């Protein structure tokens, strides 16, 4: 899974 | 090249501006532009080495996503050319 | 979940919408909004596995890239969630 | 690197 930051 | 240091800033109420991916190494997938990562000079392809100087190799998605949402609005991120 | 089987389908003068990267694997780093890619359902994350019923473990990066670029306006691809 | 399609 992508994580946005 | 060799490694790159970076320091990110951002606002008190936006988002550092970029998404990670880990497989199994974390790297940058994307980098919104004008975002305080890619002022800052983070690049797709990059690889997370170290977050706010500690070194996440042995460290799961979730906890360095963690790390990076509680290290407020400054970031000091290592990374290392990944592809 | 399980497998994941797509064809994405593009304009003449388009792409295809998304962006991969490999390590070492090769996994979406990006997909444009409206593009093939998403309405076809690929999303970041997704590995790929084959490319026009190809497998690519064993292939480089720019070899990938070079299939995908040959392939006219249509692309049927086979992806495993990655991450 | 990344590549886009």
């Amino acid at each position: 899974s992508s994580s946005s930051l | 090249q060799q490694r790159k240091v970076l320091t990110l800033e951002k606002g008190d109420n936006q988002t550092f501006g970029f998404e990670i991916q880990t497989y199994g190494v974390t790297f940058v997938a994307r980098v919104h532009e004008s975002s305080p990562a890619q002022l800052a000079g983070l690049t797709p392809g990059d690889t997370i080495a170290s977050v706010n100087g500690l070194n996440v190799e042995g460290i799961r998605h979730r906890e360095i996503v963690d790390i990076i949402k509680a290290s407020g609005n400054v970031l000091r991120l290592e990374t290392l050319y990944g592809t």
